[PDB]
């Protein structure tokens, strides 16, 4: 008598392996800073 | 002058000036006019006569 473990097991799975996407933080933009703008007016 | 002597109308002191002053003037892009910052207005080009 012998524990099952000893024993080999194979497996039959064709596994996925998916991906999955998330977490993309957005930065906020400005194209003209503050400055410029004061500096637009004559 | 400005006398403030005794006369019946009024003094007739007078005096002149010569100013001769240095500013700053800013353009538009397509910089045809600008204005100065003592804030004279100028409809001429500050690109003229140079090339």
């Amino acid at each position: 008598t012998i524990n099952t473990t000893d024993i080999s097991t194979l497996n039959t799975f064709i596994a996925l392996n998916l991906s999955f996407i998330q977490n993309i933080d957005f930065k906020a933009i400005e194209l003209y800073s503050s400055a410029e703008k004061r500096l637009a007016s004559s | 002058a400005e006398p403030g002597r005794v006369e019946a109308t009024y003094r007739v002191r007078t005096t002149v000036n010569c100013e001769i002053v240095d500013m700053i003037a800013r353009s538009a892009e397509p910089y045809n006019y600008f204005v100065t910052s003592l804030g004279d207005t100028v409809e001429v080009s500050p690109f003229c006569y140079n090339e």
